[PDB]
């Protein structure tokens, strides 16, 4: 099967580097032209760069011009993106993709096939002056007054973590019914927060427990809070 | 009938040096004085034949070598010269028979806040044979500790970019350089 | 630089209807040099057409690409509930960069549905941490738009609240949106009824759930 897989993106100042390799399979990886295509949150792909299969060629996106130097290795299957002084509006998304190819060239100079029709799952970026930080696990109590109809809404407020992501689930993955943990939003100090809500049946709030399980990988924190009536 | 020259000299695209392009020049009929005068050449420098003499010959195949490099690195593009290029990105034998022509590609291969498309190989273990392609990108040891593959101290990426801005002399200006060599064969001559 | 306008921004459609995206160019587009792609969230794009008209390997045949010069389109005919995602125009000829379109999101439509509107105050743990986050809740309604307005004693807040909105849920197609107000401890101390007024299409007026401080 024809895969690419990203690897090397991270988190770093402003200012700092990254690496990025994407491994081929599947395919006579030599034959191809490779590019990096990045998609800012929120936003759609943007190009960020190419190179042929015999690396005679290359182009970059205007804005990334003498900051980012692609490069390639036929040998390892491999291609690269070498980011350096790296800057806030760079947070993104990294996609390698291939385009398809059209020969007494090494590399012919007749080519503009430039659409991409493999991508890897891609490999996340992100530039801010904010440091790594655990959140904060507050509860959202169920109130005998909010219950409507046999229903209480119960949850969980993640606050004041970076950076993305936390994962959050409930009762271990027993619990995914009328669960909605909601994206992320950026906080004006830099930091992340979003709560992570369920709705179940008033008639349970005495009898059955309710454990926001929150993980949070870049910081190694991981923080069980059982919602209790109040 | 005739050799597609154009598609070499007038290709919109040219090579980074060190993965310096060649094209095959097959089965066709070459007018090296039409050539001669198909637009202003910085260089046109021929080692062995002459264009006119060239006209008069027919050789099995031609290679057109074709990539950008900086204005004062086309010297090193003949027999005998040494320098980042020669040695580690394009090397013509000292036996050279062929023809070496450059112009000068500012006007499409810069921009205004540099254009780094264009790369060179910066440090190489040993020179480069003739006409041998290096596109390796080995971690490069400059010291004493070996680097394992880890880019570190003076253990350096081998490529670097030229990053041609308009304003800059024409020494460091971007020239867009083809070198056509002759391959004569005991097999049946088919470009004349 | 080559411009690639997609519209609408975000089409409502339901299941066995047809679905017909616009991408319309600042200039001629070469050779008709202009693929599609979709992409579902936390998902990589995937090429459905390249060329204008041509299939990419394995795309269904409901879906199909025409047009030329300016003007292109990405028509699906019959939708199935895995086509409701993003899908994206790139151009590719003569220019000298490839280009994106910004995307047109289409989604399921279905029958107006009015929020269920929660209100949880603050934790008393987070006071003690000295800031006070009430959230209001939307859950589960049609369509996305809703309006979230907060009054702390009946006076409107303005900049100080964030809102977020889940995907289109799997099952109901709904929507469920928080809106959360950020306070000092001080603030919050210093007032003490505290609402949140939805206005919402499957309403027929806004909907209030408020709190008193204390109790
Ligand atoms: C390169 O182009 C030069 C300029 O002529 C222009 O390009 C050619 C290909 C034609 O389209 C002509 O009508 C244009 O005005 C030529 O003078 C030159 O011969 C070309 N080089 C080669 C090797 O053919």
């Amino acid at each position: 099967e024809v895969q690419l897989v990203e690897s090397g993106g991270g988190l770093v100042k402003p200012g700092g580097s990254l690496r990025l390799s994407c491994a081929a399979s599947g395919f006579t990886f030599s034959d191809y032209y490779m590019s990096w295509i990045r998609q800012a949150p929120g936003k759609g792909p943007e190009w960020v760069s190419y190179i042929s299969g015999g690396s005679s060629f290359t182009n970059y996106a205007d804005s990334v011009q003498g900051r980012f130097t692609i490069y390639r290795d036929n040998a390892k299957n491999s291609m690269f993106l070498r980011m350096n002084s790296l800057r806030a509006e760079d947070t993104a998304v990294y996609y390698c993709a291939r385009s398809p190819p059209t020969s007494d060239w090494y590399d012919s100079p007749a080519y503009n096939n430039y659409y991409m029709d493999v991508w890897g799952k891609g490999t996340t970026v992100t530039v801010s002056s904010a440091s790594t930080k655990g959140p904060s696990v507050f509860p959202l109590a169920p109130s005998s007054k909010s219950t409507s109809g046999g229903t209480a809404a119960l949850g969980c407020l993640v606050k004041d973590y970076f950076p993305e992501p936390v994962t959050v689930s409930w009762n271990s993955g027993a619990l995914t019914s009328g669960v909605h943990t909601f994206p992320a939003v950026l906080q004006s100090s830099g930091l992340y927060s979003l709560s992570s809500v369920v709705t179940v049946p008033s008639s349970s709030l005495g009898t059955q427990t309710y454990i926001c399980n929150v993980n949070h990988k870049p910081s190694n924190t991981k923080v069980d809070k059982k919602v209790e009536p109040k | 009938n005739l050799c597609p020259f154009g598609e070499v000299f007038n290709a919109t695209r040219f090579a980074s040096v060190y993965a310096w392009n060649r094209k095959r020049i097959s089965n066709c009929v070459a007018d090296y004085s039409v050539l001669y005068n198909s637009a202003s050449f910085s260089t046109f420098k021929c080692y062995g034949v002459s264009p006119t003499k060239l006209n008069d010959l027919c050789f099995t195949n031609v290679y057109a070598d074709s990539f950008v490099i900086r204005g004062d690195e086309v010297r090193q593009i003949a027999p005998g010269q040494t320098g980042k290029i020669a040695d580690y990105n394009y090397k013509l034998p000292d036996d050279f028979t062929g023809c070496v022509i450059a112009w000068n590609s500012n006007n499409l291969d810069s921009k205004v806040g540099g254009n780094y498309n264009y790369l060179y190989r910066l440090f190489r273990k040993s020179n480069l044979k003739p006409f041998e392609r290096d596109i390796s990108t080995e971690i490069y040891q400059a010291g004493s500790t070996p680097c394992n593959g880890v880019e570190g101290f003076n253990c350096y990426f081998p490529l670097q970019s030229y990053g041609f801005q308009p304003t800059n002399g024409v020494g460091y200006q971007p020239y867009r350089v083809v070198v056509l060599s002759f391959e004569l064969l005991h097999a049946p001559a088919t470009v004349c | 630089e080559i411009v690639l306008t997609q519209s609408p921004v975000t089409l409502s459609l339901s299941p066995g209807e047809r679905a017909t995206l616009s991408c319309r160019a600042s200039q001629s587009v070469s050779s008709s040099y202009l693929a599609w792609y979709q992409q579902k969230p936390g998902q990589a794009p995937r090429l459905l057409i390249y060329g204008a008209s041509s299939r990419a390997t394995g795309i269904p045949d409901r879906f199909s690409g025409s047009g030329s010069g300016t003007d292109f389109t990405l028509t699906i005919s019959r939708l199935e509930p895995e086509d409701f995602a993003v899908y994206y125009c790139q151009q590719y000829g003569t220019s000298p960069t490839v280009t994106f379109g910004q995307g047109t999101r289409l989604e399921i439509k279905r029958t107006v549905a009015a929020p269920s509107v929660f209100i949880f105050p603050p934790s008393d743990e987070q006071l003690k941490s000295g800031t006070a986050s009430v959230v209001c809740l939307l859950n589960n309604f049609y369509p996305r738009e809703a309006k979230v307005q907060w009054k702390v004693d009946n006076a409107l807040q303005s900049g100080n609240s964030q809102e977020s909105v889940t995907e289109q849920d799997s099952k109901d197609s709904t929507y469920s949106l928080s809106s959360t107000l950020t306070l000092s401890k001080a603030d919050y101390e210093k007032h003490k009824v505290y609402a949140c007024e939805v206005t919402h299409q499957g309403l027929s007026s806004p909907v209030t759930k408020s709190f008193n401080r204390g109790e």
